[PDB]
């Protein structure tokens, strides 16, 4: 027979490999394919589909539908804050369980731009304007509209079109950021401030809600697979 | 009768061979590759085409 | 290849085009990219999307199940058995349930280990053990005893293995009745809807039987076998929302009501 | 403009003046089975216009406090005229569906609901060591109602809205074909759902291909003196229906 | 290839052709297909018949026989022997008996295991055992003792194997006197019909002999060897009805009278 | 001097090689293949040919 | 001699296989 | 190829050229060779510089770290863990720190050994042990117990190995966030410079977890695992002065002030 | 090195065979 | 589909083959070779070129 | 075998100062601690020749 030598690594079982192996059932006839709609070739086809963000994470609202609503109202003062959170897709309570978060939770590193869609759900007779803004790291989150406006931003005019999109550009010293919270790959902050008041006519409710949806941009990827900390068991399920 | 294809490499800085040893396609190693993507079936499932630069309504 | 879209330079804009506004109500995502909101530079983005492919996501060998058997016992009751069920394992089940339908071949690996039981016996030096794993399809003969003729294995596939060798490995081709395996089943086994309800109505994938093929020795031994699953050549359809509730049962989707996210002090708080 | 649409099927037409663009499956328009993809050998029945017409399901009222509603389709339409009779008389069948959900209100009313069609929407039981009752899962054209809080009972469905009845976040249901009715934007939404399964045809009583869920993310709200009765109504039509296995009726 | 016949569409028929009626008495089956009885649709049936081929049916390694031997005993009586006989095993025999005649090569695999006997001896630590399997054709020298010269094996084929290695394997070419192996023999060994009657008159396939090739050690050991058979390149002729009675003997076809089916309450009962 | 042939695959959605290492044909692996069938010798062993559409008698 | 590495599944006996001998 | 420069014959010189004098202050070396200072003969120097290449310098498998675990313990606390850190080892760290930046793939080899603990137990004969090494990336589930579900390993890569086989081996591709791994980092984790300072701010490379996959046996065993690193395909930039001080910490560059050379009796002394 | 798998029959001594040495 | 290259030999007194068995370039053995050197970036990092035979100053 | 099949490796950039060989370092000069008087070893004086 042919002289051979075994290298290190022989007879080891790697859970992440590619080898050929014998079939348990030689010449097995496999049932034919059919054109099932909805074929997924890549997880980014899912990451690019939006979901609604549980922004209102008041501790008492977590098990309510209210988690998805951002409250807004008529204000007696200008420049008040509507909402805010840090940009940490794989950790923050705002994004970690959204579809983008759920996919990222199976990866260690990630990169790419992100979209946030804001849909006004107030009456048709209600109008107003908002500041949607992103503030890169190196300063803390803005404490006033005046500061928030110095970052990347969109003025959202609520009118006939109900939705507005804030695109968060990729800004990093790195090609990839950590999925997990990390000080080096700091996310920066996303906030929203009123631009103008919400103005309604008589016999109209000024109190109204806005829904926020999140998805990946066409320029988006991940680096390596990890298990996810969102699931646990004590023993086998029965 | 091996096929020759490429290895995944880093972008912006190679072949390997692959012979099948079994009579059953189920014995082949995983079909890992770049494939292709078509997200439109999930992100734009709409009969009437929207134009990115245009108002969605009217 | 599978390269991420690159970035096109974008100068100042003053026009009637409105990429910033849309109608979420219509059921499609916005296609807006940074070039539409801020001035940009050209970026030759060389990143790929290979790890996001379905095949890479699923092709890892997961522990699915393990059980035990002994080299001593009562009336031949020294074998383990396991009904094939991929829903008994939390991590694999979660990944698989992301797609409503899937079609794949499955590669199996077994890891077999053993240990000594507490005993008062001196002279326990023993020969290397060999194990038999047999698969019995639905309706086959069933072992009732380790020395039953049911272990002759004239047709049923089986694997014999000696400790110290590399762990056993084998390939199983796609075997569904239909054209895909279903992860979910919103229906009943019977037309009168009097049988069980849900996914377990389709689970008729056979049972594995395991035993030692040595004879007994005075020194008691307990063995454990871990069964690993690695789907290959996987095509999937119709993605689903990942589960938030923890799994309770392998036979169904019953759940403990669960919140959608960890809470925080306020809607403007940075500390999540 | 693009806000107005009209759909004609069989002997029924729905005309809508304020609506969203039509959502279509996973990009697949419903068709009849091909010779390439077939099981049953008998020549199929194709009722055409007899069953492909629209049917209206029982309407519900939208309260400012409502948690939401759902229907299972093969069951929802089991008594719907000849669609109903053809499934009662056959072992196998197949059809796609056009789902048109309507809810009008004055410009002064506000609120917003998700209209989503979900395949294989298998339900979890409120009692963990149990299975749900048939009537807790479907009442034909009568909608089942989601709970605002955790519910209970031995054969009850764990209907708490936040988990969509299946243990997932409700906010992630947007994966499935869906459309929204935002009272300030439109009065109706249309979803086209092709047949989706692991098999070319199936038994229309044992299995529900999909469930329609209507979920108010933004509750109905209005000023006093405004209309208090704001209904939601659902109209559906099967498409390209096919039947095989003619038999003694069930 | 080996594709199942497909289905041709068939419309209404009103004619003198009568595919529905025949004469079973003539000894041939009806060729009627669904297109002849009901209206049909075209079906492109892509199913194959590969698992039904004879080769796939038979090419599995079945346990045929096993026996034992010890490393201690009286006057050299420490070897096992077995007359080749494929009729001692119920499952394999049943499959093989489906064909009256067959011609095939046979691949053998052996599985060798061992265990400790109860003993009062301390200091039983022992070196790895090596086993010898020898085949003695009819008329060869025969071992009478484990240390007999009969084990020199100058011509007779044999296999030596050490525990812990992969199980032994070897190929045996078709060896019949005639052009096929007979599964049945309706006849006698002798012209006066005074010898035995039936299949055992042709069984003169030799004997296997087995022993340890180590010397003895104070710690008593008992070994078991399982012999597996996998027919290859199998051509068969003249199929037979499968047996309903259980086998009684390896040397003949004697049987316990047995019914043709499990009974039921009535001829119209659905509960069988 | 290996031969190249195909793997069994599923219908309605590949080569492998095979070299012999022994001087005896009995050493070759099993001849698994689709082959061919001819059931007529068992299902229609009749001298006078029957026509499917015709009466069996006369 | 030629450097080689053994994969999982080495030295196992499968009752349903195809090898030369 | 990579041949050393050869020597050109050189005769007497009397000229205005001054290869002997320069200006070190300018920051470049002199290019003077022997042909410029003394009369020379031609020398065909056939020596190469292959061992001086960066790849050869670094591509050796160095022990980086080792730890231990036992087959008995309290409440499942029988596993070892190690945070990846290449700075805990003096020899490898020194070599790696010669370059400020480097880009390479890393090949790992593990060496697993074990021994017996002192015990009063008789009957300690035990089956061969199998070990599991699992890698958990930052943010993954973490083992807290040897029997935790965290060891299911549905995605996280892991290796299972049985004693007596060749030591485990695996390849890790370059994985940095940036385009090179930094050996040094003159900076802080935070913008307010309130976190840690130095290289450890970038170390977020995950943790290895290790355990036996057998069950326990009465005879106590302690196991040791040595982890070896062999960089491959290594490209480096910006060389640095080698360290003279001994290392104190793996997390920083703190040092004990150290002289630049061993002393001697005088500046003209030959005895150094 | 080249990935390989050992079949049954490895490391056995057959008195009737043909191999190089 | 192996490549053929040379072995390192002593100077002033041979081929070997190399096939890749993996789909990932990280699996390849080390890129040991003579490469090339360019020490000037470290030994002569000077804008104004110095001539070996000339005075450094003026 | 790779631990992470089909892994996407972060792209290269042109970092200045690439070293291909250690002789590129050996050919760069340094100052010699000639004055190794035992009492001058930890002083800058080690590099001075008086
Ligand atoms: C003893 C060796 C042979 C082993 C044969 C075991 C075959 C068991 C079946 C494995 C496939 C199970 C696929 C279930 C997927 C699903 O329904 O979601
Ligand atoms: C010790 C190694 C050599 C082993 C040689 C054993 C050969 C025994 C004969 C096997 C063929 C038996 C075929 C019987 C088939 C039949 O009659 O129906
Ligand atoms: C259990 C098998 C998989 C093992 C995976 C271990 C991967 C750990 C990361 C190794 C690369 C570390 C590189 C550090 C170099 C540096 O920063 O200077």
């Amino acid at each position: 027979g042919l002289p051979t030598m075994l290298t290190p690594g022989s007879n080891q079982f790697l859970t992440s490999d590619d080898f050929q192996s014998p079939s348990a059932m030689p010449q097995f006839d496999v049932t034919p394919e059919m054109a099932i709609p909805g074929q997924v070739n890549n997880l980014m086809e899912i990451a690019e589909v939006d979901s609604v963000v549980p922004v209102n994470n008041t501790e008492g609202k977590v098990m309510s539908i209210e988690a998805y609503q951002i409250p807004v109202q008529s204000n007696s003062t200008n420049g008040s804050q509507v909402f805010g959170f840090p940009l940490i897709p794989g950790a923050s309570s705002v994004l970690n369980r959204t579809l983008l978060g759920e996919i990222l939770n199976y990866y260690t590193h990630w990169s790419g731009s992100i979209k946030l869609t804001f849909m006004f759900c107030g009456s048709a007779m209600a109008t107003g304007k908002f500041l949607l803004a992103y503030s890169p790291p190196g300063a803390g989150a803005p404490t006033t509209r005046k500061e928030a406006m110095l970052g990347t931003h969109v003025i959202w005019d609520v009118g006939l079109q109900s939705s507005c999109v804030l695109c968060i550009p990729w800004i990093s010293q790195t090609h990839y950021r950590y999925v997990v919270m990390d000080e080096y790959t700091a996310g920066g902050y996303i906030t929203c401030w009123y631009q103008t008041n919400i103005v309604v006519p008589a016999d109209t409710q000024s109190d109204c809600k806005i829904l926020c949806f999140v998805s990946a941009c066409n320029d988006f990827s991940v680096r390596m697979l990890k298990d996810t900390p969102f699931i646990k068991q004590d023993s086998f399920f029965q | 009768g091996a096929q020759v294809s490429t290895q995944k490499t880093g972008a912006h800085e190679i072949h390997y061979t692959n012979m099948n040893y079994y009579k059953d396609s189920a014995s082949n190693s995983a079909n890992r590759q770049e494939f292709a993507q078509d997200p439109g079936k999930f992100t734009e499932p709409v009969k009437d085409i929207m134009i990115k630069s245009m108002p969605a309504l009217n | 290849i599978a390269r991420v879209a690159d970035t096109i330079s974008s100068g100042p804009v003053n026009s009637e085009s409105i990429p910033a506004l849309t109608a979420a109500e219509t059921g499609h995502t916005s296609q807006v990219v940074p070039a539409d909101t801020m001035q940009t530079r050209h970026v030759k983005n060389y990143h790929s999307r290979s790890e996001s492919t379905v095949e890479n996501f699923l092709c890892r060998s997961a522990c699915v199940y393990y059980t035990t058997y002994k080299n001593h016992g009562t009336d031949g009751d020294n074998f383990a058995q396991w009904v094939i069920n991929t829903r008994q394992v939390a991590q694999l089940r979660r990944k698989l349930e992301m797609f409503t339908y899937a079609r794949f071949d499955l590669e199996l690996t077994f890891v077999i280990t053993s240990s000594q039981e507490q005993s008062t016996i001196k002279g326990q030096d023993s020969p290397v053990l060999t194990h038999q794993i047999m698969y019995v399809p639905p309706g086959g003969p069933v072992p009732t005893k380790i020395n039953s003729y049911s272990w002759q294995t004239s047709t049923n596939p089986s694997v014999f293995w000696t400790e110290g060798s590399a762990p056993p490995r084998i390939s199983i081709p796609f075997i569904s009745i239909g054209n895909a395996y279903s992860m979910f089943y919103d229906g009943w086994a019977r037309f009168d809807k009097q049988g069980t309800y849900g996914i377990n109505t389709l689970n008729n994938m056979g049972t594995l039987y395991m035993r030692h093929v040595n004879d007994g020795s005075p020194g008691p031994i307990v063995s454990t076998v871990r069964i690993y699953f690695k789907p290959k050549h996987v095509k999937t359809w119709v993605p689903r929302p990942p589960r938030l509730c923890q799994y309770q049962k392998a036979g169904n989707v019953n759940f403990e009501p669960s919140g959608v996210t960890e809470g925080r002090t306020e809607i403007t708080a940075m500390q999540t | 403009s693009d806000r107005v649409r009209s759909i004609t099927l069989g002997n029924s037409t729905i005309t809508t003046q304020e609506c969203a663009n039509v959502v279509v499956g996973y990009g697949t328009w419903p068709t009849y089975l091909r010779d390439e993809e077939a099981t049953a050998e008998d020549q199929p029945t194709q009722p055409d216009v007899a069953t492909c017409r629209f049917y209206t399901l029982e309407s519900v009222m939208w309260q400012q406090s409502s948690p939401g509603w759902w229907w299972k389709f093969p069951d929802a339409l089991s008594n719907m005229g000849l669609f109903g009779q053809n499934m009662q008389y056959h072992y196998l069948g197949r059809a796609g569906y056009t789902l048109h959900v309507q809810c009008n209100a004055s410009k002064f009313h506000q609120g917003c609901l998700l209209v989503v069609c979900v395949p294989e929407a298998e339900m979890g039981c409120a009692t963990i060591a149990n299975k749900p009752d048939q009537k807790s899962l479907s009442n034909g054209e009568t909608a089942n109602v989601f709970d605002s809080q955790n519910t209970s009972g031995q054969t009850a469905v764990q209907a708490n809205v936040i988990n969509a009845g299946m243990g997932i976040g409700v906010g992630n249901l947007t994966i499935f074909p869906h459309q929204w009715i935002n009272l300030r934007t439109n009065n109706s939404a249309t979803i086209v759902m092709p047949y989706v399964n692991s098999v070319p045809m199936d038994n229309m009583f044992r299995h529900n291909n999909f469930t329609l869920m209507i979920i108010p993310f933004a509750p109905l709200s209005y000023s006093t003196g405004a209309t208090t009765y704001v209904p939601i109504t659902v109209t559906v039509a099967p498409m390209c229906a096919e039947y095989n296995g003619l038999r003694l009726a069930g």
